[PDB]
RNA sequence: CUCUUAAGGUAGCCAAAUGCCUCGUCAUCUAAUUAGUGACGCGCAUGAAUGGAUUAACGAGAUUCCCACUGUCCCUAUCUA
RNA sequence: UCUAAGGGUCGGGUACGAUCAACUU
RNA sequence: GAAUUUGGACAAACUUGGUCAUUUAGAGGAACUAAAAGUCGUAACAAGGUUUCCGUAGGUGAACCUGCGGAAGGAUCAUU
RNA sequence: ACCCACUCGGCACCUUACGAGAAAUCAAAGUCUUUGGGUUCUGGGGGGAGUAUGGUCGCAAGGCUGAAACUUAAAGGAAUUG
RNA sequence: GUCGGAUUUCCAACGGGGCCUUUCCUUCUGGCUAACCUUGAGCUUGGCGAACCAGGACUUUUACUUUGAAAAAAUUAGAGUGUUCAAAGCAGGCGUAUUGCUCGAAUAUAUUAGCAUGGAAUAAUAGAAUAGGACG
RNA sequence: UAUCUGGUUGAUCCUGCCAGUAGUCAUAUGCUUGUCUCAAAGAUUAAGCCAUGCAUGUCUAAGUAUAAGCAAUUUAUACAGUGAAACUGCGAAUGGCUCAUUAAAUCAGUUAUCGUUUAUUUGAUAGUUCCUUUACUACAUGGUAUAACUGUGGUAAUUCUAGAGCUAAUACAUGCUUAAAAUCUCGACCCUUUGGAAGAGAUGUAUUUAUUAGAUAAAAAAUCAAUGUCUUCGGACUCUUUGAUGAUUCAUAAUAACUUUUCGAAUCGCAUGGCCUUGUGCUGGCGAUGGUUCAUUCAAAUUUCUGCCCUAUCAACUUUCGAUGGUAGGAUAGUGGCCUACCAUGGUUUCAACGGGUAACGGGGAAUAAGGGUUCGAUUCCGGAGAGGGAGCCUGAGAAACGGCUACCA
């Protein structure tokens, strides 16, 4: 009321941050940034609660004011900068590179990537229309705009961005039989080799999807991210590859080693 | 404003106040387990009940239901692990008929007596 | 309908930004603008070769059908360019394990391209608020 | 002040809605400008999100487009002559959108002679070669020639002076012109 | 219970235009009320076509209070024919 | 100082136009 | 460019009425419940000493009585 | 018009209790804890009370609709023995 | 057939799918032409489009029920785990503890309404009767 | 953990209620009280009234310091060290608290914005502005005022302020500085038919109006109006450029103009480098702040379908002066009877409208439960509303703000 809210209570933050209900009334409210608040890492959560690299928010604040942490190759000193899907976190100390990829469980899992891998990223194209002076542009899922794109790029494809220049090297067309990554939804964090899609004019287009173990699931079109042609993807998949093991037999795998 | 602290009572009272039958029996239970009051028995009755409420839930479900198999083995794993349930009885129907005191048998003060070294339960 | 003797209001009735130029001569003396509403609804022949204006018409006006698509039976057509339809449904009362009849009145704007009567079963499409209470627009007539 | 909410006037069933939610600024209105003619005076309005809005009063002149020739010029206004909404606006010579006005028609007359050169109402060879090419088009209509004799053209204000501070429009032609002339001359 | 009539005033109604005592008693209206109204009823001497009890409407009928208004008054003064 | 409404009479091969005059609101 | 000012809409608030709702006084009248070994009867329960009850109307200290029509919950399941 | 046999509908009746019920008793008052054919109306301890008030109908008598305060642990039904 | 864990040719049951028994239970512009009468010497040159696609005129309407997607977190049910037990909490656990390794923080419920999908029994609607009925 | 028991009679079997029985993130209270962990808490009546004290301020390398501040840099004579006050820029619209109002209202789930505003974050994004645009002219950069401060004073007092004298900018107000190219309008002449010219102007973005494009299932011929690029004037003829959505008058572009005219950097820190005709000559890095527009993010506004407690001793309500709809306009950030003018007579209801009550904020949820249910939800999260009652409004992207203002009542 009367204007935007600026706090975030605990028990309101998105559940995939794994924030314990006790230990403080409030939670870090992500600032405006390249990604939606609801699906957002922000760094005070990443550095302190996931990597255990800092014990308080004040040490997390100290690390950022050394210009060490850089997201997508830019410093981003802000403590609540919303880190989103498939941003690359590079730390000069320990020469460690991270990518934000949802685990099989739908949480932002710690995922170390090779230094060569941290040299590009993928973004799902959300809209492609003409800008001023008749200059076509695209919009990726992280708000990045790219002028003068390949005309063959259409909505729902994905593009490979250099991350040093705002340019694109490659794009994967959206077709049945392409490897995808479900972002958002009850099947969040699964990889599934599109089988087909339905039109359903009037909105909310669905797509059917089946993983390697021949398990079929369907999610909405906005919740699908093509990650390259079938077989090899263009990014290093985390451990597990999003298979969604049932609770029944996962324990046996858990009890396999002990 | 802080997250509310979950709490729950660990005991339930019997419906009818004065049974000669129930009054005698529970008093016997404290006799050979050295329990201070009736609350140490009501708790075991309450613990056993929420065991059966879950145990009854699984049985009425279809056999080979993924819920029953996973959870059913989970319950008998814990009951066996403590020692309340004998190893030879793992059918999830032998949980339904366990006993009142099998939990009281695995209490430390009882087990210390069993493992010598006390020569009386009140010791 | 009766073509409502189109030029009747105080202000001249015309389709906005649809200019006919008198310097040249050709067929189709008065240019007419129309569109297809999508969702499979067809543009009726009357709208194409009519003479009405009805700037709220979903085929020749400045309104767009988006959102819910409904269906009901016309119960009162005493308005002007508007009708009220009745939508019946059974509301399930959980305690008694059975249903009860209910109904609602949805005042919908009816285009001049359509002719409707009491008892006609019509489908309507949602659009931006047309009047104090009109939010749907007659888009297909299924009975006569 | 003037509020555009609807938690006032009655619900559809005729029931009266009780008071709720003391007036909000994002549901306001303001008062009409009622832009008159002459002695230009425009006041600025600070609207939502900044977005300055210009409120015309006592405006002088405007930009009117003669649609057929694809041109526009700056001309004056003689007065309001017909208003579909409220006849009271006519008597006070009040400028609103779609209020039929008479404009000065002076620049149009010289432009027509500059462009066509044949005649209206009633030197170097570089000129008439254009005129020879720009021929067969000096027969615009017989109902606008008669207006040029008096030097006033029936124009319609197609702009919102209350919002943009400007009175722009077009010159009535063809069917639209014949619609208002019969309304004007009826007696 | 008694004496006694042709029969012993019923339903109603009342200090009423009928109530002597009386300026009856209680309440209300009032600063203050022999006035008014509502109640009461052993009613000198109410009461049934001697018509009884009520009654909307109507009244140059009798009475009481209130608002508006006012030289009726406080308290007189001036003007015209 | 204006405005709206309220009429008569004449007119198409087998919707409109012209003329006149009312006090009522 | 201040004081001041014309007109407009928003409009608090007051005064005077009106309406509705809730509390509440009141001479007097008329009910209902309770206690107390009050006074008068004895209408009901037995064929309750005139069988009982219903509707209606009238009357009488009071329970009630009387007419007309009903019912049996009757004091008859019954007269080839 | 009678007699015999049969049938459709009605007014009833006689014996039985497989069944029902608290029981008197019921061929429906059965097919209801082995509880569901469709449907309308009514009831929720006894008094206050079918009262007050308000509507509405009536010439009136009165009808229909209809409380609350308060007070109480029993009122009641069917049979048994006296 | 390995020493209580699974395979095969199996006698059965349980439930699906395809074809035929008069059983179109809609289709064109073009692609894969596909499953290809395609056969080239026992792996070869060419069969009919949804088995996958853009637009097609049409398109009987419901109710129901299955599956699926959404239904904040806390709370409820509940998996794991030493808070000394427990109420709790989401921790921790293992190393030669010198340089470190590593699992978790599941799952379910979530009336009714809305959306997509399969069934078409049950309960309703309509169609070709002074035939503008369908094929042509 | 699918359980009942005492009370109508001399006794019996029923109807039926009274009593007991058990629980309560349901309160109070009585008697008693040793330990550990955990934790509600002036909500219920009074959304009654409040002494006092706190609860909103804020700086870096990076806007402005002659403190007549503090110490010494000493690399500095203008400054560059720290740094009160004050200007400027942000914030004070969050949080916190309460639950009075509120019964299709809020709210929950689900849609829409092809119906709008959005500070901020993130990503992109101005060669077109010497206006008679060859001396108008500063572009190695252009004016004004004021605070802080010095001094004089008033008042009993307020976070009161007057007059006088100074001084700054990322305060305020102005203001030029860079290529072309092409296009279209005008338009000197040869003079002519097939006609081209010298020369000039305009051509950013922003606002407003108008007009044009924003196609796109299939193949061939007839002669025309005249060739139409080049001709072997026979005609080979193609390139003919065109994005998205279910859908648009969409995106975007083109022509004509309009504007009282927006924006298009007179700003700051750090490191100082290369080029020579070594002149304070020409170029050069890393940042900070601001800035038009588009997109994203944080939002907001409005909006769809369905869903709410007791009431008929509430059966008709709405339309005087908006009730339901049409047209036009004004207003708004935008749709809309939101408002106004004209016109029509509509709109809801026995499927319960309207009116009344609520010891009613809605939900997520809570207690008790065999299954079904009943009752509660002021209160740890989400949503709304309020700041003693009403009303209006300034600043701002955002308030109908009240630890802002104005007025009225108390
Ligand atoms: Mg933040
Ligand atoms: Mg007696
Ligand atoms: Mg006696
Ligand atoms: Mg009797
Ligand atoms: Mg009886
Ligand atoms: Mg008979
Ligand atoms: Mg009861
Ligand atoms: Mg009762
Ligand atoms: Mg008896
Ligand atoms: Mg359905
Ligand atoms: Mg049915
Ligand atoms: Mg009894
Ligand atoms: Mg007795
Ligand atoms: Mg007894
Ligand atoms: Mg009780
Ligand atoms: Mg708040
Ligand atoms: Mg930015
Ligand atoms: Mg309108
Ligand atoms: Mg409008
Ligand atoms: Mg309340
Ligand atoms: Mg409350
Ligand atoms: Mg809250
Ligand atoms: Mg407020
Ligand atoms: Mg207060
Ligand atoms: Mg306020
Ligand atoms: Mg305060």
């Amino acid at each position: 009321a009367r204007g935007p809210k600026k706090h975030l209570k605990r028990l309101a933050a998105p559940h995939h941050w794994l924030l314990d209900k006790l230990s403080g009334c409030y939670a870090p409210r992500p600032s405006a940034g390249p990604h939606k608040l609801r699906e957002s890492l922000p760094l005070i959560v990443f550095l302190r609660n996931r990597l255990k690299y800092a014990l308080n928010g004040r040490e997390v604040k100290a690390i950022l004011m050394q210009r060490h942490v850089k997201v997508d190759g830019k410093v981003r000193t802000d403590t609540t900068y919303p880190a989103g899907f498939m941003d690359v976190i590079t730390l000069d100390a320990t020469n460690e590179n991270f990518r934000l990829v949802y685990d099989v469980k739908g949480r932002f899992a710690v995922h170390r990537i090779t230094d060569e891998e941290a040299s590009y990223k993928l973004g799902k194209v959300k809209k492609v229309q003409l800008g001023k002076k008749g200059v076509p542009y695209v919009v990726t899922h992280d708000g990045r705009t790219i002028r003068y794109p390949d005309p063959n790029i259409k909505v729902n494809d994905t593009v490979k961005i250099d991350l040093a220049s705002g340019k694109i090297t490659d794009f994967i067309k959206f077709d049945a039989g392409k490897l995808v990554y479900v972002t958002g939804g009850r099947n969040l964090g699964r990889i599934g080799t599109i089988v087909h899609k339905e039109r359903h004019d009037g909105g909310f287009d669905l797509v059917h999807i089946k993983d390697s173990l021949d398990n079929t699931f369907v999610t909405r079109l906005n919740n699908v991210f093509v990650i390259g042609e079938q077989g090899k993807p263009y990014i290093s998949l985390p451990k597990g590859k999003g298979i969604k093991l049932s609770i029944a037999e996962e324990r046996d795998r858990r009890r396999a080693q002990q | 404003p802080r997250a509310p602290r979950t709490y729950s009572k660990t005991y339930s009272t019997p419906k009818r106040p004065y049974e000669s039958s129930r009054l005698d029996a529970e008093l016997k239970l404290a006799g050979e387990f050295g329990l201070k009051n009736k609350k140490e028995i009501y708790r075991i009755s309450f613990q056993l009940s929420k065991i059966r409420r879950a145990a009854r839930d699984l049985l009425t479900r279809d056999e080979k239901d993924p819920k029953r198999l996973f959870e059913g083995n989970a319950l008998i794993r814990r009951l066996v692990r403590v020692g309340v349930l004998s190893e030879d009885k793992k059918k999830l129907d032998y949980v339904l008929a366990l006993k009142v005191e099998d939990f009281l048998e695995r209490r430390l003060q009882t087990q210390v007596y069993k493992l010598g070294l006390a020569k009386s339960v009140h010791h | 309908s009766t073509e409502l003797t189109v030029q009747s209001e105080r202000a001249f009735q015309k389709q906005p930004h649809i200019f006919n130029n008198p310097k040249v001569k050709t067929s189709k003396r008065t240019k007419r603008w129309y569109k297809n509403a999508g969702l499979g609804f067809k543009t009726p022949k009357t709208a194409i070769e009519g003479s009405y204006i009805d700037k709220k018409c979903p085929f020749t006006g400045l309104v767009s059908i988006r959102g819910k698509i409904l269906t009901g039976t016309v119960v009162s057509t005493k308005m002007h360019r508007t009708i009220v339809i009745r939508r019946a449904y059974l509301h399930y009362i959980p305690k008694y394990n059975r249903y009860e009849k209910r109904h609602k009145n949805v005042p919908v704007h009816v285009s001049p391209a359509f002719r409707v009567q009491v008892g006609d079963i019509v489908t309507v499409g949602q659009c931006r608020p047309i009047s104090k209470t009109v939010r749907f627009n007659v888009v297909k007539v299924s009975a006569a | 002040g003037i509020s555009r909410d609807s938690r006032h006037k009655r619900s559809a069933t005729g029931a009266k809605r009780a008071q709720f939610r003391k007036k909000r600024k994002f549901e306001l209105g303001r008062q009409p400008a009622n832009t008159k003619i002459g002695a230009k005076r425009i006041h600025s309005v600070r609207t939502r999100g900044g977005n300055k809005k210009y409120r015309a009063l006592r405006i002088e002149t405007g930009n009117f487009s003669w649609a057929s020739e694809g041109i526009s010029k700056k001309t004056r206004i003689a007065g309001v002559v017909y208003h579909p909404s409220n006849n009271e606006l006519v008597r006070t010579n009040t400028l609103t959108k779609a209020a039929i006005v008479q404009i000065d028609a002076t620049p149009f007359r010289q432009w027509f002679e500059a462009h066509y050169g044949q005649t209206l109402g009633k030197k170097s060879k570089n000129a008439e070669r254009k005129w020879a090419a720009r021929a067969a088009s000096a027969k615009i209509e017989s109902s606008v020639e008669s207006q040029f004799s008096a030097g006033r053209l029936y124009a319609c204000i197609s702009s919102r002076p209350g919002q943009s501070g400007r009175c722009d429009g077009y010159i009535l032609e063809g069917e639209e012109l014949a619609f208002y002339l019969r309304r004007l001359t009826a007696k």
